[PDB]
């Protein structure tokens, strides 16, 4: 009626929406070991950011506000960010019309401004209540992700069961975060597979995160807890830039401008013998800014590292050989893992910075038919493609059809050097063949340095790059192999 | 899916309109699907629909569901055209599945036909069966001059 | 060894930047001219040069750079690329190997956008090499056309 009593009243829906309700979905997710959607929105955000959209949405036709998704934008560490979050206590955290509106609204929003979306799941995907309009809304979301690939980072965090379109979603954006114990992947749940195909498996059999972690490789990143995962997007985040056409971030440095130890040790760090391995990390931390990085498919692939750090403060790119694992030889999973990686950093304007130590392709039946050809061949396309500035350095081992998908000079890597243990070859085995001089002699490599001049380099090599811009083809699309 | 996906992207570099004749129980589930990654690999059909601009005309002969439904030139993946048979179902899942969540079973023929989805204008024809090959051809025809934006990138980054 | 690698990269080196360095100061100095080397250090800021495809050789003596020292560095605090003929060695004639090492830092200054220097001092066409000599001046003609008012170019 009177002013006072709607001001009241907005004041009582508000706290049903955000406070009575929040307390009933605690109670519900104690039962699973989970945080609530507003929690984990709180834990994510800079503290005092969060702009919530669509509070008070309900569904048409128990209707409660919200519909079963927390949606809105906020800032992490300073940047903005758009953020929806799903309730699993709302109907399984299903998505009716109501549902995808809000989350279809904030991903409009988000392209429309050109800021990240994180989208935090925890969902049975599409809801059977309302038929084709729940599939419907869903597509929609879908179709947005596929417009914002390339334009504005997407990470997911997955942090309960998910089936259907809410795992089809996050396998659409960049990186995918799974939580221990309380996360799962599929299509569809194992009763369901277990009433149609039917096997009999448990959840984490069928879509735990070590399935997702180590064999699929659909999880970047798996947490030991909610907090972990929700920091390590937070410290993602802070390496990216807001969309493809903005900078990434540039933070103050403490790079030595002579030659330390550090930088010395690197003279040492490859073994006099042939068959003993080194951990190309050992190099990696000598040439990023404090020697941190943070690595993307940790537990997928071993065999190659991909993370991002920093050199004299700017975001840079890392993909290398990891001798330490199957000799650090090249197979489909790193092949695809490093791929896409690439693919991701040259649309946001990262340079590439690759360290190689290639024995060549990993032999095998399994391998040649399981499709080596055209899934190891989307790194060559990976690289071949981008337009970022890209420097490699050569360690040891150059083989082949290794050394030339590793980003050679004839790929389109603009600055390759070579330590002296670099033995660039067709084939190995005679070893006034085994060192890079051959290729040093036809330009192939533009330098041949003593290993502890590598971060002075690679430093330097970067700055002179800044301004590169390369042409493109010109087409609708590429038809990358698939 | 990576079969058609790359098929699909392949037509629509090259501008050839992309007719789809859909009857679909959904993506496999089961445990080998998903440890060989069928969540990312089963959804680049969906990047090649959806990223698409050329011309797209969808007949849904029978069964649509799920995700398969989605995938296979929907309206709201941008297709431009979508007629369905009578024999058409279209539903978030099977009657098999979606009831063990509450035989209150064919109840749930509430979704064994095409007009409900029609209803919600999802669908823009049914029709007899007899007469696709018209509709198509006209369709076809009057899609000729399509012209669609696409995003400002230097690429995407599709599923790999 | 590895130890034993790194010591013959560290000779090389000196093959290729030290002794020939002294051997063409001794035989330019003769004619009152200065090396290329000496006269990248005069026109660069003071420890700014690095230098590209210094062990390139012919294919076909194979001296390392096969005539012609290239790099980039900074002048007053901007970037150069720059490319300086060594006329002591192999007169400093036109090669597949040298032209090449030329191509690329012309490449390099037309991909970055900065200005290019060339110090030329120069006895012409490698006879030897035939139409490949004449392929790499054409090459490098035709950078010099499509950098024309896009790259300052001395
Ligand atoms: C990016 C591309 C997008 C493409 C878009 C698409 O194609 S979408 C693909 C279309 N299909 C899907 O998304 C469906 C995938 N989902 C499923 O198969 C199933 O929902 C499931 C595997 C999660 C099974 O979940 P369970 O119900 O067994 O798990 P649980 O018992 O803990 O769920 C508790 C509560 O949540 C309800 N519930 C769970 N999932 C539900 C759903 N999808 N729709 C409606 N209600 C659901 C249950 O009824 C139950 O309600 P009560 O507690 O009240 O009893």
């Amino acid at each position: 009626t009177s002013t006072a009593d709607r001001i009241a009243d907005l004041a009582a829906r508000h706290e049903e929406a955000v406070v009575l309700a929040e307390k009933k979905a605690a109670d519900r997710q104690h039962l699973k070991g989970k945080l609530t959607a507003r929690a984990r929105i709180d834990l994510l955000l800079d503290p005092g950011s969060f702009v919530e959209l669509d509070e008070f949405v309900r569904h048409r036709t128990p209707r409660p506000y919200g519909d079963g998704v927390v949606t809105g934008h906020g800032t992490i560490d300073g940047r903005q960010v758009c953020v929806f979050s799903h309730d699993f206590t709302t109907l399984g955290g299903s998505m009716g019309e109501a549902f995808g509106s809000k989350v279809v609204k904030i991903y409009d929003f988000a392209m429309s401004v050109g800021c990240p979306v994180i989208g935090i799941n925890d969902s049975g995907g599409a809801r059977i209540q309302e038929g084709v309009m729940s599939i419907a809304y869903y597509t929609e979301l879908g179709v947005r992700n596929v417009h914002s690939s390339g334009v504005i980072p997407q990470i997911s965090l997955i942090m309960g069961p998910c089936a259907g379109g809410s795992v089809y979603s996050p396998a659409l954006t960049d990186f995918t975060v799974m939580v221990k114990d309380i996360s799962y992947m599929f299509v569809t749940g194992p009763e369901v597979v277990s009433a149609v195909m039917g096997e009999q498996v448990t959840a984490e059999q069928l879509g735990g995160p070590a399935v997702h972690a180590e064999v699929s490789g659909n999880a970047h990143y798996v947490g030991d807890d909610e907090q972990d995962a929700i920091s390590w997007v937070q410290t993602l985040l802070g390496y990216l830039p807001p969309n493809n056409l903005d900078p990434a971030p540039v933070y103050d440095h403490d790079c030595a401008p002579g030659i330390t130890e550090a930088d010395l040790a690197l003279d040492t760090v490859i073994p006099d013998s042939e068959q003993q391995v080194y951990d190309m990390a050992d190099v990696i931390t000598a040439v990023l800014d404090d020697g941190d990085y943070l690595e993307i498919h940790p537990d997928f692939a071993r065999n190659i590292i991909c993370a991002l750090g920093r050199v004299e403060g700017h975001s840079v790119a890392v993909v290398a050989n990891q001798p330490r694992h199957l000799a650090g030889v090249l197979d489909i999973d790193a092949s695809e893992k490093a791929a896409r990686f690439i693919r991701f950093c040259d649309s946001f304007n990262i340079p590439v910075l690759t360290f190689m130590d290639v024995p060549g392709y990993l032999p095998g039946v399994g391998q040649e038919h399981q499709g080596i050809i055209r899934r190891g061949i989307k790194l060559f396309y990976a690289y071949a493609e981008s337009t970022v500035p890209k420097i490699t350095v050569i360690t040891r081992k150059a083989y082949g059809g290794g050394y030339a998908v590793m980003g050679s000079r004839q790929i389109g890597a603009d600055r390759v050097m070579a330590w002296p243990t670099a033995e660039i070859a067709v084939m190995g085995a005679r070893r006034r063949f085994g060192n890079p001089y051959e290729a040093a002699a036809h330009g192939y490599v533009d330098m041949v340095i003593s290993p502890s001049r590598t971060r002075y380099e690679v430093a330097r090599a970067l700055a002179s790059l800044r301004n590169k811009r390369q042409a493109r083809p010109a087409r609708k699309h590429g038809n990358i192999p698939l | 899916s990576e079969k058609a996906a790359r098929f699909i992207r392949f037509c629509d570099s090259f501008n050839i309109p992309v007719l789809t004749f859909m009857d679909v129980p959904g993506y496999l589930p089961g445990v080998g699907q998903e440890h060989q990654g069928i969540i990312r690999r089963g959804i680049k059909l969906f990047y090649a629909y959806a990223e698409s601009t050329v011309p797209k005309i969808t007949v849904i002969t029978r069964k649509a569901y799920g995700g398969g439904y989605a995938v296979m030139g929907s309206r709201q993946i941008g297709a431009d055209r979508v007629m369905a048979w009578p024999t058409a179902e279209i539903a978030v899942m099977g009657a098999n599945s979606a009831v063990p969540i509450l035989l209150v079973d064919d109840y749930r023929r509430r979704f064994g036909n095409p007009y409900e989805a029609a209803a919600h204008g999802y669908v823009d024809m049914v029709i007899s069966p007899s007469r696709t090959r018209y509709e198509v051809a006209r369709a076809l025809a009057s899609l000729r001059n399509k012209r669609q934006a696409r995003p400002a990138r230097k690429h995407g980054n599709i599923p790999l």
